C-alpha cells in the first residue's frame, strides 16, 4: 500500500546495463 | 497524417506499444497487424518483441521483485508508473536501453494485470505509458527517426548494422 521509489533506480540501472548489452555486439 | 506537429509519431508509437503490451499479456508469441503502423509497426513490433523479451527475461528476477513490490491495481497508480518511467532519464541520458526497459516493464505489468483478468486497467496503462514516455521525449524521438532509429540500434548485432 505504498510506492517505494526503488523501481525507478532498479529500472534505471537495468536500462544502463541493457543498453550497454545491446550496443555491444558478439565481437 | 500531419495535423498539428508530431501527430504521426504518437499514433505509430501508440499502435506498436499497445500491440506489444497486449500481445505479451496473452502469454503466447502472437503478433497482430497494425491499422496505421504498417512499415514502422511491423519493423518496430518485431524488434520490440525480441528486445522487450530479452530485457525482461534477463532481469526477470528484478522485474518480478518490483512487480510484487508494486501495489498497482487502479487508474491512480499510472501517476507513479509515468513518474518512474520519466525518472529513469532524470540524469538527461536518453538511452534506448532505458526506453525499452520501461516498455518491457509495461509489458510485465500488462501480464500481471491480465493474469488477474484486469484488462480494463491495461488499456489506460498502455495509453499512459505511451503518452508519458513519448511526451517527455518528443524531440529526441522525432530527431532519432522514431521507431526507425530504434530498430536499427538493436539490429547492429547481425541484421542491419555495419
Amino acid at each position: 500500500a505504498e510506492l517505494p521509489p526503488e523501481f525507478a533506480a532498479q529500472l534505471r540501472k537495468i536500462g544502463d546495463k541493457v543498453y550497454c548489452t545491446w550496443s555491444a555486439p558478439d565481437m | 497524417g500531419p495535423l498539428g506537429s508530431e501527430d504521426d509519431l504518437y499514433r505509430q508509437s501508440l499502435e506498436i506499444i499497445s500491440r506489444y503490451l497486449r500481445e505479451q499479456a496473452t502469454g503466447s508469441k502472437d503478433s497482430k497487424p497494425l491499422g496505421e503502423a504498417g512499415a514502422a509497426g511491423r519493423r518496430a513490433l518485431e524488434t520490440l518483441r525480441r528486445v522487450g523479451d530479452g530485457v525482461q527475461r534477463n532481469h526477470e528476477t528484478a522485474f518480478q521483485g518490483m512487480l510484487r513490490k508494486l501495489d498497482i491495481k487502479n487508474e491512480g497508480d499510472v501517476k507513479s508508473f509515468s513518474r518512474v518511467m520519466v525518472h529513469v532519464f532524470k540524469d538527461g541520458v536518453t538511452n534506448w536501453g532505458r526506453i525499452v526497459t520501461l516498455i518491457s516493464f509495461g509489458a510485465f505489468v500488462a501480464k500481471h494485470l491480465k493474469s488477474v483478468n484486469q484488462e480494463s486497467f491495461i488499456e489506460p496503462l498502455a495509453e499512459t505509458i505511451t503518452d508519458v514516455l513519448v511526451r517527455t521525449k518528443r524531440d529526441w524521438l522525432v530527431k532519432q527517426r522514431g521507431w526507425d532509429g530504434f530498430v536499427e540500434f538493436f539490429h547492429v548485432q547481425d541484421l542491419e548494422g555495419g
